[PDB]
RNA sequence: AGGUCUGUGAUGCCCUCAGACGCCCUGGGCCGCACGCGCGCUACACUGGCGGGGCCAGCCGGCGCCCGCGAGGACGCGCGGAGCCCCCGCCGUGGCCGGGACCGCGGGCUGGAACGCCCCCGCGCACCAGGAAUGUCUUGUAGGCGCCCGCCCCCACCGCG
RNA sequence: GGGUAAUUGGCGCAGUUGGUUAGCGCGCGGGUCUCAUAAUCCCGAGCUCGUGAGUUCGAUCCGCACAUUCCCCA
């Protein structure tokens, strides 16, 4: 706070991850626009790189930016949980991970596949476009 | 042309139309004490100072 | 003073109401009670604060004072000296 | 629809904002935001300043909405 | 000729009565969904949302200690009450930090048995005050805010208060 | 060919160097279904050029389509 005018190297527009960021918005609220991220994976991330959360992210410095792309990509040795993460006991090698943009579309597609042929219940529902869980149709949900 | 404001001095009854028009006398006490009926709206009571844009029309 | 002032220059004069049947209108200019006449004026006064300061950035209060300012200044920009005019005219034009 | 900035760019806070509101009798924070339009958040910064240096004091003090007057004049 | 023979050791006349319409067990279903409409709930934001703190009810009423982010759990005793609101800050008109449907990993409770109910991370649908049409209301009233009982292994957007 | 008159908003119509003009008509609103009422908002090379003037549908002039009367040796 106490930043009026903006620095010498203020950055208009952030580009991450193929997404793109302003730089007028808060730090923790715009990275919320990155699939994959939300408010209290950014706060607990931020926090351990040594950044400040108060902070129009025009003001990101790349010396910050960077160690905050570091902390992304192994979490887990960073001091964060395993319960604060997308994906907890993975099928195949039973490890946890923090999924990011791309990874996400091509980790659901493989699970469909995998309902697919192992043939399920909710495999078949998938396919014909119906409720998963057990709220109830017929009533409500028309055009 | 200038509107005038009037006593009202009695009043006379509501009217058939849903009831919410009152009948009343006035006498304008500008110095002419002319004693004529209007129509009103609203709840009126004895004492009361009527705005009049018309010296010249009459109700009944 | 200049609420007075405002509820006193806000509030008509004049309505039309309807007595004369004949399957229309045939509606009849009549006076209005003072009573009626605070209690419109005050309406008008913070129906039209209420209309600005809705999905406006400015807040309630200043809507208000202005419209306040406005009605006691005798000025037709406001909300409610619009009404007055609007109601004095379908009225006289049914006298 | 309109964007306003957050932040100042450089010069801009002095040119402009600065003279302009010391031309002001009484302002607010909505006020300034829509005047000159610049979100309301540098409002508040800019007004801190300025009562630290004694050009404006509070009338009226609340969360929801202060007021200042000019003691310059 | 309103409803109730599906509340009853209330019942007339019919039908079923040893491959049973009796009684008991195992599964499934009453919930399935191109569609029309009835009572409700949640919102469309600044007269606001988030974070921290202060504080008062009534029908009435149960608590300590230790684990766990939490929901919950192990032990042990008889003891006990909230939301709106108010104060300080952040956001700053952007389908945005408004709204929270749908979906993908995971942790627990009830129970003989989850298809049921709770919690955590991520994804983040319609919706800008609603056409022809229509309902309710006069003082602690409307409206807004929450809290208890009923049915109940678990569960309240319902109902009585 | 000669004379006369006129061409306007989606509609006929009055308006002529300083209103884009009146009605009709557009839909959203109010007014016990909500129309005849009233309120409000919308509809433009005013046929086409030039001429002077602070300023022409608007005064003169150029040409085209329409209507009435009148004229005629390649």
């Amino acid at each position: 706070m106490t930043t009026i005018v903006q620095p010498n190297d203020y950055r208009d527009l952030l580009r991450m991850f193929n997404t793109n960021i302003q730089g007028k918005v808060v730090l923790e609220c715009a990275l919320v626009g990155i699939k994959g991220i939300g408010r209290r994976f950014a706060n607990v991330a931020l926090k351990k790189a040594n950044i400040d959360v108060h902070k129009r992210a025009g003001e990101l410095t790349a010396a910050e930016e960077d160690a905050l792309m570091k902390v992304l990509e192994d979490p887990l040795s960073h001091g964060i949980p395993a319960w604060m993460l997308n994906r907890n006991n993975d099928f195949e090698s039973g490890k946890d991970m923090h999924i990011l943009v791309n990874t996400i579309a091509s980790t659901h597609r493989a699970d469909l596949e995998r309902l697919r042929k192992t043939r399920c219940e909710r495999g078949v529902r998938h396919h014909h476009n119906l409720k998963v869980r057990g709220q109830h149709t017929k009533s409500t949900g028309r055009r | 042309p200038e509107p005038i404001n009037a006593r009202v001095i009695e009043v006379l009854g509501r009217t058939s139309s849903r009831g919410g028009i009152t009948q009343v006398k006035v006498e304008f006490m500008t110095g002419e004490k002319r004693q004529i009926i209007r129509n009103v709206i609203g709840p009126v009571r004895k004492d009361d100072i009527l705005v009049l844009m018309e010296s010249e029309r009459e109700a009944r | 003073q200049v609420l007075v002032d405002a509820v006193a220059n806000s509030g008509p004069r004049e309505d039309s109401c309807r007595i004369g049947k004949g399957g229309q209108v045939r509606r009849q200019s009549v006076d209005v009670s003072p009573l009626r006449r605070v209690n419109i004026g005050i309406y008008n006064i913070a129906t039209g604060a209420r209309k600005a300061a809705f999905r406006k950035v400015r807040p309630f209060a200043e809507c208000l004072a202005e419209e306040i300012m406005n009605a006691a200044a005798g000025a037709d920009k406001s909300y409610a000296i619009s009404q007055r005019n609007s109601v004095e005219r379908i009225a006289v034009s049914n006298r | 629809k309109v964007d306003y900035p957050t932040l100042f760019a450089d010069e801009a806070a002095m040119n402009e904002a600065l003279k302009f509101i010391k031309n002001s009798k009484c302002i607010t924070h909505t006020q300034i935001c829509e005047r000159l339009r610049v979100s309301v958040a540098l409002a508040k910064r800019v007004m801190r300043q300025l009562v630290k240096s004694g050009d404006f004091a509070i009338v009226s003090k609340s969360s929801r909405m202060t007021i200042f007057k000019n003691m310059t004049k």
